[PDB]
Order: C-alpha cells, then structure tokens, then sequence
C-alpha cells in the first residue's frame, strides 16, 4: 500500500519505508502543464535528496545524528511518542520547531566533516 | 561452491524499444535571408567526432518492412511541411471565371500554355482590375458542363483551398542525421550482403546516421546510397505480388534533366501585401522540357539486375514493360528541381527482356545514343492528402537544367496461372514510405538497460 | 566506447563501468517530443538511482549482498557464468527471476538497516 | 550568502560550502525555453553529482582522495594556495589540467573498488 | 493597403510602462557594479551579487 | 407546412457563394424559429436573417 502505514503509531510506521518514497512517471502530454506535474515532481525530489544528504545522511531513510534533542521543542515523555501518537499528529504537533532542527543538523554535518578531514589528515 | 547475488550497474545490455529521434545537420551558414524548410529552423547542429565501434562478438537480428523509425521520420517531415506552409499567402480570390485566349502562341507538339486573364481585387479592396497570366493545361479545368471554349477555371476550388509556396524558402534535399536521445543507442549492420531481414554478424554502435537525403520521387530514387559491392535486392516477400520489390544498384545511372523554355517572372497584387507569382511570357521559341539518360549503361544496368532477379526466378524469364496505368501523379516519374515539378513518361525505358543470354556492348566510340522522356511540369501539387494537400509552386525566371544519380528502382510483378513463364516487371509507386524505407534499413534503435544481478562468491562487510 | 564491453565475457565485461553511465543531454527543442526525451531519460536515470539505494547500494556500480543465490534460479556452475557467457545471453536467461530477487534484497535491506538501528542505540 | 566565501582565501572559502548548492526552482511558465532553464538545471545538477559519485565521493562535499599529485600540474608551494590565493584565481590557474585529474580519479576509483571486492571475497 | 496588413490594437489593453525584472535561473548569478564611475568598460571595484534587477 | 401546434420550421432561401468566389446562386434551407430574427424594425414579414 503507498499510504498502508498511516493511522498507525510511529512505531509500527516505522517499517516499509521504502513503498513510500517509490513515485514514477504517469500521464500522457497535452499541454505544458502535463510536463510542469512531471518537472516539479523530480525537482521536489531532488530538493529532497539534497536536503537529507547535506545532513551526512545519504541512501539510508533511517539516519541517527548526534545533535542533542532539546525538552523545550516537545517535553513529553517517550510513552507519548512512540506508543499511541500517529505521524501525522507528529507532524501537525512538531512543524513549528524545523528550521532549527534543520540548522543545527546542517551545523553539525559541517563541523563532523571538518573535524574527520582535520583528524584523518594529520596523522 | 557457496554463491550470492551481486547487483551491477553500467551493464551493456539493449533491448528493442521506441522512442522519437532528434534530426540534425552540418554547419549550414545562415547565408541569405531564404532558409531550407528542414535545416536550421527544427534540428541541431551535430559533431562527426565520435565513430562506429565495430562489436566483433555479437549477434543481433535485424528487421526492416517492421521498423518505426521510417514512418517516424514521415510523420515529422509531414509536420514540418504543414508548419512550412502556415505563414505563406492563402491567396483566395485566383479562381473566377477566367477568359483563356489562344493567344501569340500556335499549334505545336509542346504541352504549351494558355493566357488567361482574369479580374483582381487591386490595393483597393472595393475595387477590382483586370490582370493576366500564363497557365499549364492540367491546372485549367472548363468551368461547366456547357460547351464553351472561351471561359475555364482552376483545378481547386472544389477541393480544400490552396496555399502559395514561399518564395523565401528552397525544396533542396540537403542530407540530414537522426541522432537517439540519451539512455538509447543505434545499431548499424555493416554486412553488404543484407538482404532485409536476418541476423547481422557485422555491428556497430554509432552516434547518428549518416547522411539521408529527403529525394522526392515515385519510380526512380535520385541522390540515394550506393551499394557496396554489387546490386541488392529487397522485398518482403517475394511469393507477393502486392509488395513493392526494391533494388539497390551499385553503380549511379547519370540523369540530365531540363526545361529550355525561358520563362518569365509576374507579379500581381492579390490582397493586400501579399503578392501572387505566376508566368508573363515567354521569351524565344517553345521548346520541350525532357530529361536524357545513356541508353548503353542504362541496358547494361537493367541486365544486372535481370541476371540478380534470376536467382530467385531460375526457370522464368525476365520481362519490362510499362506501368499499370492510372492517373498522371502514379503512371509518370514525378519529382522536382530547382523549385519546379516535373512528371516524366518512362514508358520508353522499360522496354526489354532477358531470358538468361548475356549481351555486351563493345565498341562504340560515338556513344551519344542517349535515351530521352518527355515530361510535364506541374504549378498545382497534391504529393500528401489530406494534410493540406494543395500547394503552388511559384514559376521561376530563365531556363533551367538538374544532373542527379540513380541509385535505385522500385518495381511490381504481375500474376499468371498454367506454367506461365513470361512474368514481367512494372514500374512501382504510390506510398511515400518506400523511398525513405531503402534508406535506413541498416539502422535499429535499441534501449540500454543497465541494471544487473550475477551470482559470485562475496558477502557484505559488516 | 559506449559499448566496448558488449560480446566480451562476464568477467571481462565487469570493467570500466563508469563510461556505460555518463549519458549527457543533447538536441535543440523542436516541439514538446523533443524536451520529453530529457525528461524520461532523467526520470529513467532517477528510477535505476533510487532502485540501487533502496538495496543499500549509493555510490558504487558493484555491490555485494548478503541474499543467499537460490540454485533453482540458474543451476549452472560457476564456469558456465563468468568465463564464456555474455551478459546479454545472462539477462536474456535469467529475467525471469527479477522480481523475487529484487523484493529480497529490498526486504534483506530494510531489515539490515533496522537491525543496525537496534544494535547501535542500545550500546 | 549565496557567494558569501568569494573573494576570501582558499582556507576561508572551504566554509559553509552547503550554502552554495541549495538553488531551487523560481519563474512561472510562459513558453518552452522557461521550462528549459528547469530541465538544463537539473540535467547540469544530476551530471555534476554523477561525475563526484564516479571518483568515490557520493553525499559529501570534501573527498580526500589517493591520487598523487604530480608537482607539474602547480609547482607552487602550499603558503601560495591556502594562505592568500582565492577560488577564482586558482580555478584560472588549473583549468589546463582537469582532464587528467578526472582520469586518475576514475582510474583509481576503479581500481579501489576491485581491490576491495577482491579482497572481502577471498577471505 | 501597399504593404502588410494592419491589425487594431485591443481597446481592453494598455501601453503603461510598468517596471520589471530579471532574474537568474538556477545555477546562475547575476553581479552588479556599484560603483558611479563606471565609463562602459574597465574593472569594477565594488561588484554585488543581487537575486534580480 | 402549414398552420398546427407545432414549433414548425421556416424556408428561407438566400444566395450563396458558389466554387467561384466572384459569382452567386441561389439556395434554400430550413430553419427553427428562434435562430430566425426579422431583420429590421419596419414591417416585413418576408425579410430575416440569422439571430446571429
Ligand atoms: C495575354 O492576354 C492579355 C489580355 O487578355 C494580353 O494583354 C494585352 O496585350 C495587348 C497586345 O500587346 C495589349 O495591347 C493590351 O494592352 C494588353 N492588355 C493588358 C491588360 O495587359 C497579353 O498580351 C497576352 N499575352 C500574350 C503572350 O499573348
Ligand atoms: C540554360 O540553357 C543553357 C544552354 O541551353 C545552359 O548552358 C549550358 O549549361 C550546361 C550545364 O550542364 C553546360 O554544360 C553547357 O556548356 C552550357 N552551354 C550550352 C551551350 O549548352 C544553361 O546552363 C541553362 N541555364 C541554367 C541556369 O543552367
């Protein structure tokens, strides 16, 4: 199913990520507008990719970072995470906290990268 | 020995597919402000850089009667055409009740031409004047039923309208590549014993074609390829004498065609800002307008190909006769040069037999036994139905002349019944798709799938 | 050459991969056909791309797998395969086992991952 | 800033490199050659991403690599390129010389990659 | 009515001089020279990048 | 057609453009009603025209 793990916990949801991110072409053209659907789909997804991959994360959905989580972003227990709450509600609950979430990853990236070049090299 | 799947990429493996081609051509200057119909305004300029690597271990069959790509290249010269005659003058008010007259010119075995004058809406366009032109017989048609010899019309004006060829465009057949779009590949068969069908032992990867030479013709081909080592014959089946047989020569024929007469260039303001061309008279004496071909190297050409015929055709004799009838546009060779169209009577050439005999022609220093046609030349063009078919060809100044090669003939056998051994060979024409068939037979269009899995003995590193 | 590997053997044919994946754009626009070429041969390269990671596999052309190889696929020794065969004779054999073996490594790969994720937090 | 890192030295530059390549999509369409702008983009970003992910280098903008550097190419001492020499000046300077770099890398990527499945599969 | 025909401009149009702009695609950049002594040619001192005219 | 509860259809017969684009025929057609309109405010009641 493209949306079979919705309505589950984030758990559940966790799994069979991969039928999820699995878009192909569709339509035949008449117009501009049937290939204006096909363009900004393939640069949202470039957009998307290069958006996970400036963050060290590249060919993997799953990608632990080492960026501390702050309580004030969520301050609940992880009971109330992983449990009952849905991704949706996850979602709708956490958007007002992602441009900062996104720096600091960006920040962190750069500043692994720069210490791994600067350790590698050196020895 | 424990195996594992392993994926790879990059992976030389093609399969048959479909895709649309991109056209192409050399580096044409701009030059003056007439641009070719098909060069410079629908394609890009390519680079030869790049050669055929030749494959020396592979084995890929090859088919041509079932092929895309030629009816693909019909369907966008049939697009340029319609989009070539979109900005050209509609014309309109030509057809009325013209008053054709005998005039200065008399009796004579030329196809000749009537004056005919006729009334014009001038710059004015509450206002008309009377104007006049020259005009071929098959263009004029009598107006009614009733016997009247004075009043006659166009051949259109029954039929869809008609719109006036550019004069700032040119019909020159200036050769073209079709290069694949990314992620596809051509596959060229460089065998010279390909007779249409079969695997090729002889492949190569190539860019783009070569150069195709858009040639219009109907019995003849003109400026196409030549063979490599002898004549080639192609059909889809032989036992079929509906199918259109194609023979490839290896040697050109030279052709010399020419109209003598000196025509001259009018001018008529029909509508406003748009003028109208036609011919104002003709200076000297009427001439006919014919094309001449060497009579030796022509028989001696036809004898090859009777003596390759015979391969298939051990105990039958060979035959050549005329066409099958029908209308002028099918019995005659129809083609055009210099802006003008011809259709030429080929009646006279194929005139012979071969029943197994050889017949060399020695000798004869004072060869200037030609054979020649005669032909018609045509203002009023219907060469595609039903895409805008008619078209007119504006008259050009002064005498021309056109030297081209045969390459190839087209051809058509005849049914028989109780041991009738006297088949015999007819001119062929009709579909437009022939002519470009015989060109691109050696080119197949394949899709790379570069993904993989083979077996071999590794695991993940973990 | 874009095809120089074609007719050579398996093992021959696994070299130099790299010149049968650096297709570039080409053509001048004539109509809507001609940008349509651009932009299935990028869907297409986009396809074969996210096709290859989703099996743990970014970045690199040969990529070995930990799925075990079936003998019921091809039951044929190691010598039938890499030291006479062409890959062209290879895919023509063996397309009609794609499907399991792709949804084996997808799976193979998802559980990879997930077994990572388990064994690296619990440290 | 988009080129922020212009002008300053090569050390200095080596910064925040993320900012320059987030470009993304801008205009409303009016024609085919609006639409073309898009499609070139995102064929020069796909061929730019492929020619890094050939040398061995896939998610990350800093690769250190194994090729010797010929001292031909530059022969100048690393105070004259890290210390007051900019990017442009540099590029200018180098440009003579791409192509046998790109070689090399790709060479030696392959080779890399060979001796790594050589190596794990015979053990 | 001696050359090209002519074509009356839409009552429902206007001719008002409106302001534009210009912008880059992607992957481009468009630099503008501050400096007031700029005679056409010659370097520029004080070059900025701007998304659009 | 005579007089009845139907719509009915008018006959009307008008010159058309024949082949040669110079020269007229006659011609007739049927029409309904509504795409008929007198063609001016006096009174006629032989002269219309399309509502068009
Ligand atoms: C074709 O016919 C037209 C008239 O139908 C001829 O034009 C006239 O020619 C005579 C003889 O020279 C002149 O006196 C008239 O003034 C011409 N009239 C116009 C309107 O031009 C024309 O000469 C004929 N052409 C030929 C070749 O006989
Ligand atoms: C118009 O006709 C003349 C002769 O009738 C052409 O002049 C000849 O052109 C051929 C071209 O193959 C030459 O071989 C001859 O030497 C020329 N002279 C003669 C006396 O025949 C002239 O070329 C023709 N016009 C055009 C535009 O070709």
């Amino acid at each position: 199913g493209f949306l079979g793990a919705a309505g589950s916990t984030m758990g559940a949801a966790s799994m069979t990520l991969t039928v999820q991110a699995r878009n192909l072409l569709s339509g035949t053209v008449w117009g501009i507008k049937q290939l204006q659907a096909r363009v900004l789909a393939v640069e949202r997804y470039l957009r998307d990719q290069q958006l996970l991959g400036i963050w060290g994360c590249s060919g993997k959905l799953i990608c632990c970072t080492n960026v501390p989580w702050n309580s004030s972003w969520s301050n609940r227990n992880l009971s109330e995470i992983w449990d009952n709450m849905t991704w949706l509600q996850w979602d709708k609950e956490i958007s007002n906290y992602t441009q900062i979430i996104y720096g600091l990853l960006e920040e962190s990236q750069n500043q692994q990268e720069k210490n791994e070049q600067d350790l590698l090299a050196l020895d | 020995e424990n195996l594992w799947v392993t994926v790879y990429y990059g992976v030389p493996v093609w399969k048959e597919a479909k895709t649309t081609l991109f056209c192409a051509s050399d580096a044409r200057a701009y030059e003056k402000e007439v641009h070719n119909v098909w060069a410079t305004h629908a394609c890009v300029p390519t680079d030869p850089s790049p050669q055929e690597l030749v494959l020396g271990n592979v084995t890929e069959n090859f088919n041509m009667w079932k092929n895309d790509m030629v009816d693909q290249m019909h369907e966008d010269i049939i697009s340029l055409w319609d989009q070539s005659l979109k900005p050209c003058v509609k014309l309109t008010p030509l057809c009325v009740t013209l008053i054709c007259s005998n005039a200065t010119v008399k009796n004579g075995t030329v196809e000749e031409m009537k004056n005919c004058s006729f009334n014009t809406t001038t710059e004015i366009r509450d206002k008309e004047k009377k104007e006049y032109a020259l005009f071929y017989k098959p263009d004029i048609v009598p107006l009614s039923e009733t016997n009247n010899t004075s009043e006659y019309r166009l051949i259109n004006c029954n039929t869809s309208a008609c719109t006036q060829a550019c004069p700032k465009v040119t019909f020159e057949p200036i050769p073209i590549h079709y290069c694949a779009p990314a992620g596809y590949a051509i596959l060229k068969c460089n065998d010279e014993t390909f007779n249409g069908t079969g695997p090729c032992s002889n492949v190569s990867t190539v860019q783009c074609t070569h150069g195709i030479r858009p040639v219009v013709s109907t019995q003849l081909l003109l400026n196409g390829s030549l063979a490599e080592k002898e004549i080639v014959i192609r059909s889809e089946n032989l036992t079929n004498n509906a199918k259109i047989i194609i023979v490839h020569l290896h040697t050109p024929v030279e052709i010399v065609c020419t109209r003598p007469n000196n025509n001259t260039r009018k001018s008529v303001r029909i509508g406003p800002g748009q003028t109208f061309y036609a011919t104002g008279d003709i200076i000297g004496d009427i001439k006919q307008a014919h094309c001449n071909i060497s009579e030796e190297k022509w028989n001696d050409t036809l004898q090859k190909v009777g003596i390759e015929l015979q391969k298939h055709f051990p105990n039958k004799t060979i035959k050549y006769n005329q066409s099958a009838g029908g209308d002028m546009e099918i019995t005659t060779h129809s083609f055009n040069c210099g802006g003008e169209f011809f259709y030429c009577n080929t009646s006279n050439l194929f005139n012979g037999t071969y029943n197994g005999t050889y017949i060399s022609t020695n000798s004869s220093a004072n060869s200037t036994s030609t054979i020649t046609l005669q032909c018609r030349i045509k203002q009023i063009i219907n060469m595609w139905q039903g895409v805008g078919r008619c078209m007119y060809a504006p008259p050009i100044a002064g005498n021309i002349t056109c030297r081209s090669n045969i390459t190839g003939l087209l051809l058509t056998r005849d049914g028989g019944t109780n041991s009738n051994e006297t088949e015999t060979f007819r001119p062929a024409g009709g579909d437009m798709r022939d002519n470009w068939r015989s060109e691109l037979y050696k080119y197949k269009v394949v899709k790379i799938e570069p993904l993989g899995v083979a077996p071999t003995r590794c695991k993940r590193r973990v």
